[PDB]
């Protein structure tokens, strides 16, 4: 899977607080996080499905 | 807001709070008209999302606010997804808010207004409160 | 990590641009103005809410929250949208709408 | 605009 | 909202591997969680928006 | 399975690995024929879910394996989702797995077959090895 | 924690009801059979597969993996779908479809 | 059934 996929969640220098999906490579799957809303990285999904069907099993 | 204090409930009455289909609050905003709300292009506010107003106690299923419906978005076509400049959108709402004692409209500048750098000014939210 | 329930507010002071250009240089462009580095800042969940001040005793939307600190520093300068470079976009909308 | 029926109170 | 929406999540004594959401109060949001399929706690959903509809705020 | 070992590669040939849309491993199945895997009734398997077979390797994208969509799921009706007795599915495929050296079915034994306690017996699958 | 990416398999006796309800009592049914307590254990993931054992020099499949210890202790009994109790259940459902 | 083509390696 792309090595973004391995990168840690980043919420970026905005501050809205809105639920994204990154993947967790230690987990084995995607989970919520709270981004600033501008400048996501690419771990960064608007749904599950989306994350787990880019990054699933990195 | 860190290292803020807690208003004066509903001394701030033009504060919106912009919350997804579930209640979650992910931005808020300011009602300059009845009808309209300015907030932030990168908060991504959609149709959907709707602006509660006259809130002050989000943890409180009792108090007496305006849930509205977004009709429209219209967010500047300047905002640049870069650099973050241009960061402005308008909401029209598809029902008038009703104003009130917690219900109402900040003032808008004109374009050639100056507001002298170290001016105190005054900046409210829901926003954290440590990060 | 959650917010508070209760509706926060904050003083704090504008900064010249000049001013916050020397934390954040070339990222501060013509329709953002600073304002804070005073103790307090904006954090996540702030953003699209106002910055007021008084003009002519009633409270003047001089900013929008917009951006800042990654950790929410108290002690940098917080960046929010110049309404007054944008306020002719507002009227405009809200004249054709 | 921008006059609150409840006036702000600051810190 | 419920006090159930304040219980940690519950794995409980199936062998599965489904994915679930459930409520964190400590962060006001949704998260994911991997559910063994059997003797669900009610702080268990099929997705963010029946968690968020059910707990949100809590 | 917690300190299990390594499988020689294709030599549980009828054990399978149940997926969601996205590939996500979530329970494993016996293929008892080419037409029919065997699974718990706990798992929650639906038709959007799919049996893929002669899998070894989890992680390698390059593996040959056979995905295969399920027609039908056959809960057992006495499934006691209290107690977690008669814990057994049966999954329809609607396009027959294609035995080979890597996919083959287990044998099933008669209602009466006794095996004595203390029988050294194998389980396979992706499970944790470490809670 | 992750799933290991290659399969796994683990050897383990299997216990008698007796002996697997002095740890697991009336929980056990009659659909049930143990196996395990001996240093291995079927864990998150290893649902819905095989217990296999030998008969007349053919696996077989005795359990379908199902339950037991909430963190998965290679010291208690692993319990495990008896398929000898389904396995009329399971000729009847291929017979009529 | 229940002859795999490749044998199992126990331990």
């Amino acid at each position: 899977r792309p090595d973004f996929c391995l990168e840690p969640p980043y919420t970026g220098p905005c501050x809205a607080r809105i639920i994204r999906y990154f993947y967790n490579a230690k987990a084995g799957l995607c989970q919520t996080f709270v981004y600033g809303g501008c400048r996501a990285k690419r771990n960064n999904f608007k749904s599950a499905e989306d994350c787990m069907r880019t990054c699933g099993g990195a | 807001i860190v290292n803020g204090e807690e208003a004066v409930p509903g001394s701030w009455p033009w504060q919106v709070s912009l919350q997804d289909k579930t209640g979650f609050h992910f931005c808020g905003g300011s009602l300059i008209n009845e009808n309209w709300v300015v907030t932030a292009a990168h908060c991504g506010v959609t149709t959907s999302d709707v602006v509660v107003a006259g809130e002050f106690d989000q943890g409180s299923s009792s108090e007496k606010i305006q849930k509205l419906k977004i009709a429209k978005v219209f967010k500047n076509s300047k905002y640049n997804s870069l650099t973050i400049n241009n960061d402005i959108t308008l909401l029209k709402l598809s029902t008038a808010a009703s104003f009130s004692q917690t219900v109402s409209a900040v003032c808008l500048p004109s374009a050639s207004d100056d507001f002298a750098a170290g001016t105190t000014c005054v900046t409210t939210g829901w926003g954290l409160t440590r990060y | 990590a959650n917010t508070p329930d209760r509706l926060q507010q904050a003083s704090l002071p504008l900064l010249s641009n000049t001013n916050c250009k020397k934390y954040w240089g070339t990222k501060i462009k013509d329709a953002m103005i600073c304002a804070g580095a005073s103790g307090v800042s904006s954090c996540m969940g702030d953003s699209g809410g106002p910055l007021v001040c008084k003009k002519n005793g009633a409270w003047t939307l001089v900013g929008i929250v917009s951006w800042g600190s990654s950790t929410c520093s108290t002690s940098t300068p917080g960046v929010y949208a110049r309404v007054t470079a944008l306020v002719n976009w507002v009227q405009q909308t809200l004249a054709a709408n | 605009c921008g006059v609150p029926a409840i006036q702000p109170v600051l810190s």
